C-alpha cells in the first residue's frame, strides 16, 4: 500500500516536473532567459487552446489535494 | 490449490523457457536474463521478451494446471521440421503430485532442480536454427478431449470459453535415458527425467 | 606462468596465523557527532509543502550584502589603479566615462538546454509543439550584468576563461572603453566563511555510489558480494589495515528503475536483495545511507530519507532507534563531523542538472566538473539552478543551499569518472572529491581522515 | 581435517547441486579464511567442476581471472586463492542469512543492544 | 478572412498561428501584461510582452 502509494505520488511529481519544463522552454521564446522568474511568466499561461495548460492545471490540482 | 498452483506455473515457466533457450530453437537475443516475469522467480534464468510466445506458454501453462487434476506426466518433445521425428525428449513426472509453506524451501528445490536441468543441457552439442522446432505431449490417467462440442456449448461467460477452447485445443496421439533431480519437498513431489537420441 | 604456478606458490605459503576467531580486532571507532546535537539544516516537513520568486529575493539580498562587504573588504577608498583613480558606483546606468568604477550586478547569460533532454521530456507530453523551434527562430553568445536598472555587455578576456552561470553576483570592476560595454580587470567573490579548525589513532571512510541494483544485472551483485567480502577482511587478509575502514558511506543510486513502468513486487525484490548485503555487512562495519536521483525518494534535492519500511523484517534490531551509530539513513545532503572533520556529501543531482544545459561560452571532462564543483563552493550556492533542482517551499527566509560555513571536504557523487582537487579560497583549504558509480567502473574511494589522502579500490 | 570439508564440498557439488565458496566452509567448520584456502587447494589437489579463482595484486586492487592464460602483472601479485567451485559455466550464485555468532574474524566496536 | 479560406473552430491568432504556422505561442491576460508593464524592475518582463507584441504583429503577416 505505501509503496504503491509513494510510486503514484513519484509518477506524478515526475509528470508535474516534466510540464513545468515543457512550459518553460516554452515561454522562453518571450522571456530568451532559462534562469528565475522563468517559470514565474511561464506560470500565468491561461491558453485555453493548448491541452498542456489542461494537463499542468490538474497535476497542480492533484497535488494541492 | 492454494499455493501451488503459482508455484507449478513459475516452475513450468522456467522449464519451458530454460529448454527453449539452451536448445537454440529461438534466437537467443530475444532472451534476457531477468528475475519479474509478473511473478517472482527463484533465480536468474532467461525469459524471452515475445508477446505471441509470452501469451502461448502462458496458455499452455494454465490448461497444463487446469488438467493437472488427471495428469501424471508433462513431456516437451524437440523434433526437427525436414522430418517429422522426435530427436529429444523432456519428461517431467507428477506421480500422484501429492494432492489434496515455507516457500523459500520450494524455491531453493526449484533452483536446485534448474540448475540440475541446465549442467544437463550444457553436455549436449550445440544446435542449430532453421526449424529445428518444438512440440508437447502430455499423458493423463483418464480423460477424453475434443468431445464437450456435442451441444453446441452456449457460453454464457469467459470460464466456459476457455474451458471449451482448452478442452478441443488437444488432439489424440501414440536412446539414453538420463534422470535428474526433482523436489523432495511435502506438497511438491515432483520427478524429473530426460531422453535423447 | 600459469594460473597453477601462481596457486601453488600462494596458497601453499599461506601463513594460517592471527586468525584466532575468539579474540577479533575491534574496528577503529568514528562518531559522526551531528547525529543528535541540533539543527539538522535539510530535514523539511513533507506535510507542510511561487515561493521560487520568495526564495530568489533573499537570496539575491544575502549576495549582494556579501559582495559589497567584499568589495569593501578588497575595493576600499585608497585602491588607485595604474593611471587613474578607482570609483564606486550604485546603479549599473551610472558607469559612463572614461574611469574604473567598481559595482554589484546579477549574471545573465543564455544558458540552452540540451537537445537530448528536450527530447526526452518532449516524448512524455501528450502532444507538445516543436520545442527546437524556440531556439531556432532567434537570431546569443554574450554575457551581462544585471542591476535591475539596465543591462551591460562584459566584454573581456577574463571572463572567457571562467565558468559561469545565470543568477550569480559577480563584483567586477572595470571601464567603457568605446560603447556601452564595460571591461573587466579583477573578478570578486563574496567574504569568506568562517570553517572549524583542523583537528591534530585515526580512521578512514569508505565512499560507495552508483550502485543501481536492478532485476536485470546480475554482474552488480557479484560486485556488491566482492565489495562486501574485501570490507569485511576476508580478501586482503590485512587486518591491520582494513581495521581502519569505521564505517562505510552510500552516496545514492542503490535501486534503478523507470518509474514510468514498475510494480511493487520489483521493487521489493530489490529492496530484499539490497537487505541482505547490508545484514552481511551491518555487524562488522557501519553504514550510512544517502538517497539519490533514481532512488526511490523525492526528486528534488533536500531528499528526506527513505522510510523505516522497504527492508527486511529481520533489521527491525536496527531501526529500534537505539543503535544509530550502526546505521544511519540521512538526506540527500548532509554536513558529517566524522571525529571533528566537517565533511559535505550530496548526491550528484546539482552538478548533473548544471551539466544538462548547453551554455553558448565558456570556451564533460573530469577537468570541467571539478571546475564546476570548484565555482559551486567559491559561490556559496549549493543549487545555482532553482527551478530544475529546486522545489517548492524550501525554506522561509533563510534558504539551506546558500553556504554558512565552508567545510573541509566537499564529497560529490553519481559522476562518470573520478578525481580529486585540493582548492584555497581565502587561506582556507576545501578537497573536492567526485565519487563515480559501482555499476560500470565500480571503484571504491577510501577517505583518510588524518591527512585528506583519498585511495581508490577497483573491483572487476 | 581434510575429510569432512571433501565430503561436504562433493555433496554440496553433485547431490544438491549449488555453488560452494570458502565462506560456506568456514560457517561450517568454524575455522580461518587462510585455513578455509589450503583446504580449497587440497580439495582442488587430488574432476567435473571448473575452478573460479582470484588474485589480489598491489594498491588494494581485486579482479577476477577469466581466460587463465593472461595474467597481467604477474609480479605485482600479493595473493592468489581459489574462490569457488561452480559445475555450471554460468557463475551467478546465490545469498542468504548467514548466523556468524562466532565465525567472526572482525568485530565491530559496538555490541548490539 | 481566415474564416474564409480555412475552417476551424477557435478562429484565434495562436490557433491560426498552431494550425497554419505550426508554433504555439503562449497567452497572457490582460493584466498580467499589465503588471509587466508597469515593474520598474525586472526588465524580463518588460522583453517578455515587448517580443509578445512583435510576434503578435509577424503572425499577421
Ligand atoms: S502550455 Fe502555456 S506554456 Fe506550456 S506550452 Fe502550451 S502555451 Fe507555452
Amino acid at each position: 500500500t505505501t509503496l504503491s502509494f509513494l510510486i503514484k505520488k513519484l509518477k506524478r511529481q515526475k509528470e508535474y516536473q516534466t510540464l513545468k519544463t515543457v512550459c518553460r522552454t516554452c515561454s522562453y521564446r518571450y522571456t530568451s532567459d532559462a534562469g528565475i522568474e522563468n517559470d514565474h511568466i511561464a506560470s500565468k499561461c491561461n491558453s485555453y487552446d493548448c491541452p498542456v495548460f489542461y494537463s499542468r492545471v490538474k497535476a497542480e490540482r492533484y497535488l494541492r489535494d | 490449490n492454494r499455493w501451488v498452483e503459482k508455484w507449478l506455473r513459475v516452475y513450468l515457466k522456467c522449464y519451458i523457457n530454460l529448454i527453449l533457450f539452451y536448445r537454440n530453437v529461438y534466437p537467443p537475443q530475444s532472451f534476457d536474463y531477468t528475475t519479474y516475469q509478473s511473478f517472482n522467480l527463484p533465480q536468474f534464468v532467461p525469459i524471452n521478451r515475445h508477446p505471441a510466445l509470452i501469451d502461448y506458454i502462458e496458455e499452455l501453462i494454465l490448461d497444463v494446471l487446469s488438467k493437472l487434476t488427471h495428469v501424471y506426466r508433462f513431456s516437451i518433445c524437440i523434433i526437427n521440421k525436414k522430418n517429422d521425428l522426435c530427436i529429444e525428449k523432456y519428461v517431467l513426472d507428477f506421480s500422484e503430485l501429492q494432492h489434496v509453506i515455507t516457500e523459500t524451501e520450494v524455491f531453493d528445490e526449484f533452483r536446485s532442480s534448474l540448475n540440475s536441468l541446465i549442467m544437463h543441457l550444457e553436455k549436449l552439442p550445440k544446435v542449430n536454427d532453421d526449424t529445428i522446432t518444438f512440440e508437447a505431449v502430455i499423458n493423463a490417467i483418464e480423460l477424453e478431449l475434443g468431445h464437450k462440442l456435442d451441444r453446441n456449448r452456449r457460453v454464457d461467460s469467459l470460464e466456459e470459453k476457455a474451458e471449451i477452447e482448452r478442452d478441443s485445443n488437444w488432439v489424440k496421439c501414440q536412446i539414453k535415458l538420463t534422470s535428474l533431480v526433482g523436489s523432495d519437498v511435502g506438497p511438491l513431489i515432483i520427478h524429473q527425467f530426460s531422453e535423447k537420441l | 606462468l600459469h594460473m597453477d604456478a601462481l596457486l601453488t606458490k600462494f596458497n601453499e605459503d599461506r601463513s594460517l596465523q592471527d586468525e584466532n576467531l575468539s579474540q577479533p580486532r575491534t574496528r577503529v571507532r568514528i562518531v559522526d557527532d551531528n547525529l543528535y546535537n541540533k539543527s539538522n539544516p535539510f530535514q523539511l516537513c513533507y506535510k507542510k509543502r511561487s515561493q521560487y520568486y520568495h526564495i530568489y529575493q533573499y537570496r539575491l539580498k544575502t549576495f549582494r550584502e556579501r559582495v559589497l562587504k567584499e568589495c569593501d573588504k578588497r575595493w576600499d577608498a585608497g585602491f588607485t589603479l595604474n593611471g587613474q583613480l578607482v570609483l564606486k558606483k550604485d546603479k549599473v546606468l551610472d558607469i559612463q566615462g572614461n574611469q574604473p568604477c567598481w559595482c554589484v550586478g546579477s549574471i545573465y547569460c543564455e544558458m540552452k538546454y540540451k537537445p537530448n533532454v528536450l527530447d526526452e521530456v518532449i516524448n512524455d507530453t501528450y502532444g507538445a509543439p516543436d520545442l527546437t523551434k524556440s531556439y531556432t527562430d532567434k537570431e546569443s553568445d554574450e554575457i551581462m550584468l544585471e542591476d535591475e536598472s539596465g543591462r551591460v555587455l562584459l566584454v573581456g578576456d577574463f571572463i572567457r576563461s571562467t565558468p559561469f552561470i545565470t543568477g550569480v553576483v559577480v563584483g567586477i570592476l572595470g571601464m567603457e572603453a568605446e560603447a556601452g560595454t564595460f571591461q573587466v580587470l579583477d573578478i570578486c567573490y563574496p567574504t569568506p566563511l568562517p570553517q572549524n579548525p583542523f583537528p591534530a589513532t585515526r580512521g578512514k571512510i569508505a565512499l560507495v555510489s552508483g550502485l543501481n541494483l536492478n532485476n536485470t544485472s546480475p554482474d552488480r551483485l557479484l560486485r556488491l558480494e566482492i565489495l562486501r567480502e574485501f570490507l569485511m577482511g576476508r580478501i586482503n587478509n590485512k587486518i591491520d589495515d582494513i581495521s581502519l575502514i569505521g564505517r562505510l558511506l552510500i552516496c545514492g543510486n542503490s535501486v534503478d528503475f523507470d518509474i514510468k513502468s514498475v510494480n511493487k513486487d520489483e521493487l521489493m525484490i530489490s529492496l530484499t536483495e539490497f537487505s541482505k548485503f547490508l545484514h552481511n555487512i551491518l555487524p562488522s562495519i557501519s553504514v550510512d545511507i544517502m538517497p539519490g536521483t533514481n532512488d526511490p525518494s523525492d526528486k528534488s534535492l533536500p531528499q528526506q530519507p527513505f522510510h523505516k519500511s522497504l527492508f527486511d523484517k529481520s533489521l527491525e534490531s536496527y531501526f529500534n532507534g537505539s543503535n544509530k551509530e550502526i546505521l544511519n539513513l540521512v538526506t540527500n545532503p548532509y554536513e558529517f563531523s566524522y571525529n571533528g572533520v566537517d565533511v559535505l556529501a550530496v548526491s550528484g543531482k546539482n552538478i548533473n542538472d548544471i551539466c544538462k544545459y548547453v551554455i553558448p561560452s565558456n570556451d564533460d571532462d573530469i577537468e570541467h566538473r571539478l571546475d564546476l564543483m570548484e565555482c559551486t563552493m567559491k559561490w556559496q550556492n549549493i543549487a545555482p539552478t532553482a527551478p530544475d533542482t529546486l522545489w517548492c517551499y524550501p525554506y522561509t527566509d533563510k534558504d539551506p543551499f546558500v553556504l554558512d560555513k565552508w567545510p573541509h571536504v566537499y564529497i560529490v557523487a553519481n559522476q562518470p569518472y573520478f578525481g580529486t582537487r585540493v582548492v584555497e579560497i581565502g587561506g582556507k583549504n576545501i578537497k573536492i572529491i567526485s565519487v563515480p558509480e559501482f555499476s560500470s567502473t565500480g571503484m571504491i574511494i577510501l577517505l583518510d581522515l588524518e591527512t585528506l589522502e583519498a585511495e581508490t579500490v577497483k573491483i572487476d | 581435517m581434510d575429510q569432512k570439508a571433501s565430503y561436504f564440498i562433493n555433496e554440496k557439488l553433485f547431490t544438491e547441486v549449488k555453488p560452494v565458496l570458502f565462506t560456506d566452509l568456514i560457517h561450517h567448520l568454524k575455522i580461518g579464511p587462510s585455513m578455509a584456502k589450503k583446504l580449497m587447494f587440497d580439495y582442488y589437489k587430488q574432476a567435473k567442476y571448473n575452478c573460479v579463482v582470484i588474485c589480489c595484486y598491489k594498491d588494494q586492487t581485486i579482479k577476477i581471472i577469466h581466460d587463465l592464460s593472461n595474467i597481467p602483472q604477474q609480479d605485482s601479485i600479493i595473493d592468489c586463492f581459489i574462490y569457488a567451485f561452480n559445475p555450471m559455466d554460468s557463475f551467478i550464485p546465490y545469498y542468504d542469512i548467514i548466523d556468524q555468532k562466532d565465525c567472526l574474524t572482525i568485530k565491530n566496536s559496538y555490541e548490539l543492544k | 478572412a481566415l474564416r474564409s479560406d480555412v475552417n476551424l473552430t477557435q478562429y484565434t491568432i495562436e490557433s491560426a498561428a498552431f494550425n497554419i504556422l505550426h508554433k504555439r505561442l503562449p497567452h497572457f491576460s490582460f493584466e498580467s501584461l499589465t503588471n509587466m508593464w508597469n515593474a520598474k524592475k525586472s526588465t524580463t518582463e518588460l522583453k517578455t510582452v515587448l517580443n509578445y507584441w512583435l510576434s503578435r504583429a509577424q503572425i499577421n503577416i
